[PDB]
RNA sequence: CUAGCUAGCAGUGGCGCCCGAACAGGGACUUGA
């Protein structure tokens, strides 16, 4: 193994933590004895141990399939005082994100932590003794903290000469799985995994639709692998565990498909017999069942050719996306509900729609798509020329299908001939929580209504609503507090609060509004005056 | 070369931020400079032995198709401060706001000529971002000065200097400032005679080897522009409710200020459209409020030890205000900046608020953008076209500066 | 160090408890109208 090791240090003041190896039984001795060594006559494992005053806890275990014991090494002290180290591994690839390979083809090598070696300064931290003799490792060590990092470095700093030889070879590496593929016969393909194998060989190593990581890779597709649902009543908690994570999985790529049902009905659940009970959960399983009944199918990326963005409405705040490059041939689907913010809209979300849409695109497949927007032109520029945000979005076009995305009223910036004044205003104490609202009007038509357990933007929340509940067909308001000012001109539609949402309700059916503004407690028109009507008995 | 000994501040670690995902087309460019910068010995590949990794992003660089390379050494920058503010630093002079014309000039190259201490190599390790997570990250570690962090002109200012007082002795009314890896001239002459002078500059800087091919600014024509407000014959409830409201809000600036004639006009509670008559005593208070709104604010110093802070907001139409502010309503600089895509303008107005605010004080100030995070933080690589990245930060506005212009 | 004198691994994915870090809502301190 002439390949380059790599420089490993030490935390600054720290060193080797001793460990006090707990006396063990005898019928998990002889299987150890022999399996160093086994691994001893190899050529990997030292045993020079005569002053080195350093120690390392020693398990033994016999996992699934049943055949002899087999050794345990643990670091839950070493690990703590190493150094820590870079962690390439940050996420997942996606199905989708991969190209058109004609002659495509898998390979792993098995227990290659094996056939790397480890720095000779740092292996005076590899004390593995047993009832005495002492060994040490010359190679990586399973179960170290810098294992998979130090792994797919080596294989990166090994498979670049191959990179270098024939760049003209797809390659997607992983923790273990090599996955290649290219657009050559089966002669060449086969020619080429040979010059593979035996560029690996040249350091020692073992060369022997698809699964990733439970996904499906045809030939000239991919999809997801059809999942299942038991028919029984019960659910233990380990089918509690596995149907979540099932579901939770199935989520992610096929829309409808939530956890809310799930989530509340298995609150509080820590024993295993609980037989948690109802028609919703029913309900629920069934339309699962109905959405995993047909299997979706993707298509690779094609990087010669573009690929073009849609997103339609479904209702309640709700939107779906899809990718796609030819009519109907879509690449992949999902949804987007996130109610960013306390007050959302139309225009709002479908900006975070498009940003998170671009997003991951660039993240995908790092180009950014063209969107076919169901939105006008002339209300677009419109709102984003009239807004107090910068909001940009890149080029598109209109696709007309319903429902439309349009804006359910707008806004002025001076008054009307023939309106009526409104000036608004209400509190109350901190304590009582009990106060009222009030306004006034040219002809004197004004209305004083009590509140219970209400706060001061609440008042004048539902006094603007009493105001424009009795008002006429234009009419103009004016207030103090910026609150409601803000709410009304960022013009929403759907919000956590029900009592804006009531308020645009009455709004909308209003042809025309205008809004001002107004400092308090100054002896303005009518403000003073509303607000020593409505401070009776809760100012003093 | 004796490179001069560098370290961090203890309590604190490197910077380990993660990276944000990159498009494809920029990789390209970002291997064709790497793979070039690394046979030059400017880098090198390690491993996964320092976990300290920094962010890389491209721009499309103005005159040219090239693509440099950038760090946004922040976090570094910000946890080494004090190195170069106290070891050994650099004064502000004054005297270049006061010149007719300024040339903006880069010295990276000069930079890239330097070698860097090894036991501080293992703090600017710069990764590369790769598509579908397929690749691991290609990592490098930097083996000269790099460009952003503030450290390489602090310490290479002696070289500078050497260089520059050959010509600078017979030149008397240059002025040679560089806060950063930017340099920036000082001349007071016409234009011709500032392109001779500037090209003059060109070639002794590349005597040395220094490609060099907004560019040449002004600092005359910033004045200072208070607020203005309207002086039509029609005065209806609705302008002198704006009027009052504007002067309330600004009381905190202006002191002398009050409400006590405006106050009566408005008393007897009537419509929004009407038309009311404007005595003279209100007319008196007008243009008393007029004429001290034209005279600058006086009490608003320049503090060189604290933060600068440079709040921008957008009117319509490309209209985008800015006011710059060492304390809450202490407004030290106002503006404005219009007729020049959203980001765009966006990116072009904070470019020039930072560079005036360098030619001015010399310190990047924070910004305050009224634009989502997500959004900006994606798109904020389109049209930048600077080298180093300043702080900022995420805040919306209140619906009462909208009517702070018209 | 943990679990009932005795037994006591890690990584990957998942659903469950506590704390910290970001967004949104209620009280105290300070400064002015």
């Amino acid at each position: 193994s002439p390949i380059e090791t790599v420089p490993v240090k030490l935390k600054p003041g720290m060193d080797g933590p001793k460990v006090k190896q707990w006396p063990l039984t005898e019928e998990k001795i002889k299987a150890l004895v022999e399996i160093c060594t086994e691994m001893e006559k190899e050529g990997k494992i030292s045993k020079i141990g005569p002053e080195n005053p350093y120690n390392t806890p020693v398990f033994a275990i016999k996992k699934k399939d049943s055949t002899k014991w087999r050794k345990l090494v643990d670091f839950r002290e070493l690990n703590k005082r190493t150094q820590d180290f870079w962690e390439v591994q940050l996420g997942i690839p996606h199905p989708a994100g991969l190209k058109k390979k004609k002659s495509v083809t898998v390979l792993d090598v098995g227990d290659a932590y094996f056939s790397v070696p480890l720095d000779e300064d740092f292996r005076k931290y590899t004390a593995f003794t047993i009832p005495g003799i002492r060994y040490q490792y010359n190679v990586l060590p399973q179960g170290w903290k810098g294992s998979p990092a130090i792994f797919q470095s080596s294989m990166t700093k090994i498979l670049e000469p191959f990179k270098k030889q024939n760049p003209d070879i797809v390659i997607y590496q992983y923790m273990d799985d090599l996955y290649v593929g290219s657009d050559l016969e089966i002669g060449q393909h086969r020619t080429k995994i040979e010059e593979l194998r035996q560029h690996l060989l040249r350091w020692g190593l073992t060369t022997p639709p698809f699964l990733w990581m439970g996904y499906e890779l045809h030939p000239d597709k991919w999809t997801v692998q059809p999942i299942v649902l038991p028919e029984k009543d019960s659910w233990t908690v380990n089918d509690i565990c596995k149907l979540v994570g099932k579901l939770n999985w199935a989520s992610q790529i096929y829309p409808g498909i939530k956890v809310r049902q799930l989530s509340k009905l298995l609150r509080g659940t820590k024993a295993l017999t609980e037989v948690i009970p109802t028609e919703e959960a029913e309900l629920e399983l069934a339309e699962n069942r109905e959405i995993l009944k047909e299997p979706v199918h993707g298509v690779y990326y094609d990087p010669s050719k573009d690929l073009i963005a849609e997103i339609q409405k479904q209702g309640q705040g709700q939107w779906t996306y899809q990718i796609y490059q030819e009519p109907f041939k879509n690449l992949k689907t999902g949804k987007y509900a996130r109610m960013r913010g306390a007050h959302t809209n139309d225009v709002k979300q479908l900006t975070e729609a498009v940003q998170k849409i671009t997003t991951e695109s660039i993240v995908i497949w790092g180009k950014t798509p063209k969107f076919k927007l169901p939105i006008q032109k002339e209300t677009w520029e419109t709102w984003w020329t009239e807004y107090w945000q910068a909001t940009w979005i890149p080029e598109w076009e209109f696709v007309n299908t319903p429902p439309l995305v349009k804006l359910w009223y707008q806004l002025e910036k001076e008054p009307i001939v023939g309106a009526e004044t409104f000036y608004v205003d209400g509190a109350a104490n901190r304590e009582t929580k009990l106060g009222k609202a009030g306004y006034v009007t040219n002809k004197g038509r004004q209305k004083v209504v009590p509140l219970t357990n209400t706060t001061n933007q609440k008042t004048q929340l539902q006094a603007i609503y009493l105001a424009l509940q009795d008002s006429g067909l234009e009419v103009n308001i004016v207030t103090d507090s910026q609150y409601a000012l803000g709410i009304i001109q960022a013009q929403p539609d759907k919000s956590e609060s029900e009592l804006v949402n009531q308020i645009i309700e009455q709004l909308i059916k209003k042809e025309k509004v205008y809004l001002a503004w107004v400092p308090a407690h100054k002896g303005i028109g009518g403000n003073e005056q509303v607000d020593k009507l409505v401070s009776a008995g809760i100012r003093k | 070369i004796e490179t001069v000994p560098v370290k961090l501040k203890p309590g604190m670690d490197g910077p380990k931020v993660k990276q944000w995902p990159l498009t494809e087309e920029k990789i390209k460019a970002l291997v064709e400079i790497c793979t070039e910068m690394e046979k030059e010995g400017k880098i090198s590949k390690i491993g996964p032995e320092n976990p300290y990794n920094t962010p890389v992003f491209a721009i499309k660089k103005k005159d040219s198709t090239k693509w440099r390379k950038l760090v946004d050494f922040r976090e570094l920058n910000k946890r080494t401060q004090d190195f170069w503010e106290v070891q050994l630093g650099i004064p502000h002079p004054a005297g270049l706001k006061k010149k007719k014309s300024v040339t903006v000039l880069d010295v990276g190259d000069a930079y890239f000529s330097v070698p860097l201490d090894e036991d501080f190599r293992k703090y600017t390790a710069f990764t590369i971002p790769s598509i579908n997570n397929e690749t691991p990250g290609i990592r490098y570690q930097y083996n000269v000065l790099p460009q952003g962090w503030k450290g390489s002109p602090a310490i290479f200012q002696s070289s500078m200097t050497k260089i520059l007082e050959p010509f600078k002795k017979q030149n008397p009314d240059i002025v040679i400032y560089q806060y950063m890896d930017d340099l920036y001239v000082g001349s007071d002459l016409e234009i011709g005679q500032h392109r001779t002078k500037i090209e003059e500059l060109r070639q002794h800087l590349l005597r040395w080897g220094l490609t060099t091919p907004g560019y040449e600014l002004h600092p005359d024509k910033w004045t200072v522009q208070p607020i203005v407000l309207p002086e039509k014959d029609s005065w209806t409830v609705n302008d002198i409710q704006k009027l009052v409201g504007k002067l309330n809000w600004a009381s905190q600036i202006y002191p002398g200020i009050k409400v006590r004639q405006l106050s009566k006009l408005l008393r007897g509670t009537k419509a929004l459209t009407e038309v009311i008559p404007l005595t003279e005593e209100a007319e008196l208070e007008l243009a008393e409020n007029r004429e001290i709104l034209k005279e600058p604010v006086h009490g608003v110093y320049y503090d060189p030890s604290k933060d600068l802070i440079a709040e921008i907001q957008k009117q319509g139409q490309g209209q985008w205000t800015y006011q710059i502010y060492q304390e809450p309503f202490k407004n030290l600089k106002t503006g404005k900046y219009a007729r020049m895509n959203d980001v765009k303008q966006l990116t072009e107005a904070v470019q020039k608020i930072t560079t005036e605010s360098i030619v001015i004080w010399g310190k990047t100030p924070k910004f305050k953008l009224p634009i989502q995070k997500e959004t900006w933080e994606t798109w904020w690589t389109e049209y930048w076209q600077a080298t180093w990245i300043p702080e900022w930060e995420f805040v919306n506005t209140p619906p009462l500066v909208k009517l702070w212009y018209q």
